[PDB]
């Protein structure tokens, strides 16, 4: 919904609302934090799609208000104030807020005014699940959260673990850095290949047939949007690096086979099968804070049918996986991201860039989320709609 | 019930007249044409008075900020207002124009 | 003039003019400094509205020049070179000026040059009163500096002591914070209440019409333009804080009543009176250096007749109110007005914000300041004035 | 092209280009860092005209490529990796460039992609000559390096000692600092004045004939472009410097005679004939790296016959000339220069400047580089040529 | 080898293109410009798109990627950020039938 | 005290002739259609020859900055202009033009 220079947008032809959703896209499930992170009564702020948001957790439930005031629009949170279990009261001039309904019961200052009863602020859907804090960045009732996760991320038996950081690129390069199956070039000397004995070639190059390598999901009964790449059944795993025909550089002749297939999905989650190890399974979110930064969401999920395999899996969580995988091979991805910034920082990149044949699985997820999208973010969502209707 | 606002006569089509209540909010009465409407006076998004502002057809715009309202159903038509205006059932009889003392 | 998106200005019929005036009025008189901050030959450098001056002290009289020099506009105070006591010479090329008029007097570097006479660096009117230094941001001849103050200020017997600083907010934000009835919410565990033994409501519940909320001051016998709050004269004092009728909070009980008369006025100083002792009066002023920024100059007046007073009351201003009352007291209002930035800077809180009773006092106060101001500062007054034929 | 408003180009109709050339001349050739900061194996990277370059040394050979991959734009040199001797491989996907050409000659994780030998990166040709590194920033067959050179650089026997730095300010304010007879003013304390026993004036102003002090220079057999300012043979040295008539300052009455003429030549190079000393010449040019940074690359040449001659002036350079001059005299050009950035950074200064008779000579530049420049570089030179048919 | 039955010249409407698949080779594009019929490489050469799937403007091929184009008849770029030339292979018509070279024109 | 300058004919309508005065100032004799008017030649605000700039009309564009002025008042038309030019009355007598010694 114009955030870009509409003379670019016209060249994008194939996929110009993904280059538009600069804030990402609205109307989706999005994880911010981990459910340890947030103790009952004490409040909690982030930035989502532009917008300040509050978190509190009552009687173990959570609740989100917009941490902007109605009245002056200053943020509750520069001094919190929550006066009763069930509302926060605004520092300045006491307009108080219900958590669960964000209505404007009673105002301090002045218990007579008309305002009381008759203004709401901005509240936000939040669930827990599999330990991890969703918020449902969107208006009107949501759509259930399985539509926005990758598949098998919710089975029962799956254990999530991971961690979560603020990274300074636009969403999208963070994406298409994670769905990219030649990128992995830069994981070539990452600890996890030696230590945890992995085959990794140095890149996944495109196959006999393209159509098979590439699924497109648009039929999934969860009604999740996605994108295949099935580089290890339909892709070719590059070990030997060449330069004039001499080999400069080689793969990983590991025994543990990982990364059989990737996808990504709306509104921005990428699933790695298998990985870190042949047993585990990757899902990571690149969720929008504003146009620079996003939150860098890793999960790591392994099967577990009672407490002595989640407390040995916890265990690994934090000796290996965490250090070696999440932190030990995708440490690199964060300056990578960070060295695209530039030519994609006034959009022209969008118009400039050079593919080549590894790129299509990326061009399918453009189309797929231009045309599957629940909205486009734009700045006037940010600081309140405008309209003349 | 009814207060006696004035004469259907007195209203140029496309004005608007404040009426004032004792102990009470006053409300705004609108002549679209040759139809009469009345909503409170009060802007649903602040302490703007809608009598002070600019009717378009039967769309009053605020002074105040620009938001608006369709003055029929009380429903926003322009940002920032959000909030429907509360409307008052009007009737013209024998040329003279009253209104509800409550909305409908 | 043309400071602000035209759509914007379209909107807010009630004050466009204030709400374009982002770098303040011009042609008012602004303090900037007390006077025993500049010395005998001892120049000194600020910013008002924008643009960056000179001032200097000779002969005991205050001079007022424009720090950007005519030829390639560089500041002069990046090297200062006062050669003769009448004048300034830019450090470039000297091109040298006076003082007195701005003239453009002598060239060391080409004595000769046809410019010398015929050029003439911008001048302001400056004066000094109650201790205080006033500069005339604008053109032509002054009026007289009682037009521009609070009633009382320039009283004979008045002993002004004060402190200024630089606060990070535009002006605007202050002084709406300054007059706003209801923001005492945010003073309410200020150290003077409870030290100086204080009556202090959090709120009011209005009494009466919207007209005798405020007083209008159109014009006084210097030409004076302000409002007056007079929430307090039908309203009901709130004294305790309710949430779902259940106390949560209550203002302070003391036995000394304070702040019965408060007024705003052109060109944007509040007056307090009685405050913070029964006994005394604060003038304060939210200056505009650039649109970012401010001058919070404070002033605490005391009547005194002779020395003897006049010595005792600085004591207690040295030891009491000045760390209490302008410090201890008003720092809340300074993280408040910080608090504002956000949402006005893109200049959509204008549009957004949502308005209540006590208002009415900020409201009278805008279209006062809409309709009396003497001028709109422009970014084109501090780069050059433009104009096409 | 459109680097500035269109309404302050039609403004200066004497010299818009010049006004317009922000970002610099394109298809000039340019210092930028010596050749012994450049070694065999070792690349470095350096921003000129804006656009990130690499430079390495192959076999004593110099390359120049664009420092960003064709593929998403990254600079190839956050991770620099020479495989083999003559390529350099993208840290990110692997695509690999020959220094030579810029040709895609392989990449890594595709060996097969139809990319290869259909791509090539931007390379830029690259000169040494006395000891200084030349990028010729312009597209096709680059000119002879002596047309962008000023004269005497090259002679055989002229021995070339300098020094480098970045300084912040645009390039012209740079140019217009240096060749400017009255400016000189600002040096009236440097250390150099005294300790090197120099004649210097207060400022040079303009002699009884205009059409003899400037020398405009278009006719040059080597094809060079610049102006001369015959301030020793036909300007005025001021010494007493009055103030109402009443002397304030004088220059310095020393023995050496230097500074006889200045001439400033496209691109943008001054020439100080003679100086530091008398048997001296000083050579610096003032390179665009952005719109708000330059390099102050400084030389001073002094004809030496053999290495006894070369060795002996290098250590004369080290512990007198470098200090004592290029430090000593030129130091308070730096400040002077950032000082004049506020009064041109918004483009007005360019029409708001009283210029004086001194400033003929800088008038006669303007007017000369917006007609013999050989481009203007634009935003669109440094993200990527666009047109549309 | 060397001329490739395409199509009968009326198969193919004014301001048309028609992908060519080529075993062991990289696809071509045909054009037809009035009643003119040209052929390049399908490929754009400033990326992974492919032409025929683009927008014809008169004898200027356009891309649907980023909003390159060609000149057609000619191969050359005509709109950023395409700078490589196209392979232009001769297409001609025998018996009311189009024929696309296999080997593109040398230059 | 008059200064004889050139025949009317020696300007062509819309042009401009620089007069010099050895020990003064130069001036600029501008010929609006078939009338004719003086100023000084130099700009108020820089170095630059207004007799160098644009007439259109009677408004003189200065070469350097984009000022200008109105040649039959001296009174700046655009900025950065801001000091009034000097003006000096001109005579046409027997088709020979003649302006003002003195600035009046
Ligand atoms: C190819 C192979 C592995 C990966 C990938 C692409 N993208 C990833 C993102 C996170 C972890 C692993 C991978
Ligand atoms: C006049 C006289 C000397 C100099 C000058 C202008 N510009 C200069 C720049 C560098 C070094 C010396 C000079
Ligand atoms: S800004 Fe929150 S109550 Fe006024
Ligand atoms: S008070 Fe009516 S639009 Fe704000
Ligand atoms: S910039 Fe001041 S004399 Fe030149
Ligand atoms: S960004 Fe360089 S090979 Fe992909
Ligand atoms: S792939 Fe054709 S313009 Fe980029
Ligand atoms: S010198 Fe005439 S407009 Fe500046
Ligand atoms: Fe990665
Ligand atoms: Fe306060
Ligand atoms: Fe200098």
């Amino acid at each position: 919904m114009a955030n870009v220079d509409e003379a670019i947008l016209k060249r994008v032809k194939g996929w110009a609302p993904y280059v538009d959703a600069k804030l990402g896209f609205r109307n989706h499930w999005y994880p911010v934090m981990f459910s340890k992170e947030i103790n009952e009564g004490e409040p909690k702020t982030l930035k989502l799609l532009g917008e300040n948001l509050l978190v509190n957790r009552i009687d173990g439930k959570l609740y989100c208000l917009k941490d902007r005031c109605l009245h002056r629009g200053v943020q509750l949170s520069v001094k919190v104030e929550c006066k009763t279990k069930s509302t926060i009261t605004c520092w300045y001039h006491a307009w108080t807020y219900r958590w669960e309904d964000g209505v404007l019961c009673d105002i301090l200052t002045n218990p007579t005014s008309a305002q009381i009863g008759r203004q709401k602020l901005k509240t936000y859907p939040v669930q827990e699940a599999k330990g991890c804090v969703f918020i449902y960045l969107g208006d009107g009732d949501p759509p259930p959260l399985a539509r926005d996760t990758p598949p098998n991320f919710l089975d029962d038996d799956m254990e999530i673990l991971g961690k979560n950081q603020i990274i300074k690129s636009n969403w999208r390069l963070a994406v298409e850095n994670g769905f990219d199956p030649s990128h992995i070039y830069i994981h070539k000397d990452s600890i996890l290949v030696k230590d945890n004995d992995l085959a990794l070639p140095l890149g996944f190059a495109p196959g006999g047939d393209r159509k098979q390598q590439t699924r497109v999901v648009d039929d999934d009964v969860v009604g999740r949007k996605g994108v295949y790449d099935l580089i290890g059944e339909h892709g070719v795993p590059v070990f030997e690096g060449t330069i004039g025909g001499e080999v400069v550089r080689e793969g990983a002749y590991g025994e543990k086979i990982v990364a059989n297939d990737i996808s990504i999905w709306l509104p921005g989650v990428l699933k790695v099968n298998p990985f870190p190890n042949p047993d585990m399974m990757q899902f990571e979110w690149y969720v929008p804070i504003d146009e620079n930064t996003h939150y860098y969401f890793q999960t790591l999920g392994k099967p577990c049918a009672n407490d002595e395999e989640r407390k040995k899996y916890e265990q690994e969580f934090e000796s290996k996986w965490k250090p070696m995988a999440l932190e030990g091979f995708n440490n690199d991805d964060i300056w990578a991201r960070e060295a695209m910034v530039d030519f994609y920082a006034d959009d022209k990149g969008w118009v400039n860039e050079i593919l080549f044949e590894s790129d299509e699985a990326i061009v399918a997820w453009r189309k797929l989320a231009s045309e599957h999208n629940q909205g486009i973010q734009t700045q006037a969502h940010v600081s309140g709609l405008e309209h003349h209707h | 019930i009814w207060l006696k606002v004035c004469a259907a006569s007195d209203m140029q089509p496309g004005t608007i007249r404040r009426v004032n209540r004792v102990g009470a909010a006053p409300l705004a009465v609108y002549r679209v044409g040759d139809q009469f409407y009345a909503t409170e006076d009060t802007c649903t998004h602040g302490i703007a008075s809608l009598s002070e502002g600019t009717l378009d057809g039967d769309v009053i715009e605020c002074p105040f900020h620009g938001g608006a309202f369709n003055v029929c159903t009380g429903m926003p038509a322009s940002s920032p207002c959000t909030v429907p205006l509360g409307v008052f059932e009007v009737e013209v009889k024998e040329g003279e124009v009253y209104v509800a003392g409550e909305k409908k």
